[PDB]
């Protein structure tokens, strides 16, 4: 474990994030039917748990349009920064957009803190 | 305090339009999608359609030309508006506050002049104590999208469990939801007399939020 790298993994995260975002800020309504679970609490690396388990359902929804390539690029990277807790998840419910701009958020204040 | 309250008409005629109000407290529209459920007497539950937090909205294909939904995100109010009447469209209707944990409104009488989701028994026929099980099977992943709900007669429908294994807060630990994908499954443990009535389940992973054909559970 060291610095550098947690560093590196977490702009890279922040990067795919805003790729996908950016791919679809450019079907949309569609895919803005589907709703995703958000952190009740997401300020420290533990807490990507709430992001690993909904990786699967955004999988789902960027299907409908490379997808499988991204996501697991993403998966293999929350795995390594959440290292070896439950995730709480809050009421309110996010479409796609809101759902990456609230991880975009967190990775953001991360980084600017290392 | 969360409270949902459906304001309707009563009785209309048949050539007229309905029109039913949901006042909502203790959270914004702003951050709450709400959709409008309906119950035809001694019928199964049946979803119309939502409003979404950003003010679109989205509808049952079969009601999708003659309904209308809207709000007022500062009155706190969502409105259902249906023409073209049937008697076929008397029924209990419902507003549902559709976050993680569904919120219920009390349902209000209006008397008139995609996934698929296949619910086990249609009917349960027990012994007092007993264990049984109730499955619902959906036609694709719903990645644990999956209400379950216990209704008594004259009474609106009670969540039991959300996002498929989470136990609602005052429901006895003898409900247990379980499964994952497609297969759920709903286990009461030792039932009770207070466990007579009619179960649904509900998945929200898309529309239609499509319910199961209800399980009518009796001590026989």
């Amino acid at each position: 474990s060291s610095t550098k790298k947690t560093q590196l993994q977490l702009e890279h995260l922040l990067l795919d994030l805003q790729m996908i975002l950016n791919g679809i800020n450019n079907k949309l309504t569609r895919m803005l039917t589907f709703k995703f679970y958000m952190p009740k609490k997401a300020t420290e690396l533990k807490h990507l748990q709430c992001l690993e388990e909904e990786l699967k359902p955004l999988e789902e929804v960027l299907n409908l349009a490379r997808p499988r390539d991204l996501i697991s690029n993403i998966n293999v990277i929350v795995l390594e920064l959440k290292g070896s807790f439950m995730c709480e998840y809050a009421d309110e419910t996010a479409t796609i957009v809101e759902f990456l701009n609230r991880w975009i958020t967190f990775c953001q204040s991360i980084i600017s803190t290392l | 305090e969360v409270q949902l309250q459906e304001s309707g008409p009563g009785l209309v005629a048949p050539s007229q339009s309905l029109s039913i109000t949901c006042t909502v407290s203790g959270f914004s529209l702003t951050n709450y999608d709400i959709s409008w459920i309906r119950q035809p007497p001694g019928k199964g539950l049946e979803w119309l359609g939502v409003i979404w937090t950003g003010g679109g909205t989205n509808y049952n294909s079969g009601f999708m030309s003659r309904l209308s939904i809207t709000k007022d995100n500062s009155k706190s109010q969502v409105f259902l508006k249906m023409n073209s009447l049937q008697t076929d469209d008397t029924a209990i209707y419902y507003c549902v506050r559709q976050g993680r944990t569904p919120y219920w409104g009390q349902g209000t009488l209006v008397t008139v002049s995609d996934i698929q989701v296949t619910q086990s028994p249609s009917s349960l026929s027990v012994s007092l104590g007993d264990r049984v099980t109730i499955t619902c099977k959906a036609s694709k992943d719903i990645y644990n999208r999956l209400a379950w709900y216990q209704q008594k007669p004259g009474n609106a429908p009670r969540l039991l469990i959300s996002g498929a294994t989470s136990l609602e807060t005052g429901v006895p630990s003898r409900f247990s939801g379980s499964g994952s994908g497609k297969d759920y499954t709903l286990t009461i443990t030792s039932l009770q007399t207070e466990d007579v009535a009619t179960y649904y389940c509900q998945q929200f992973w898309g529309t239609p939020y499509t319910f199961g054909g209800g399980t009518k559970l009796e001590i026989k």
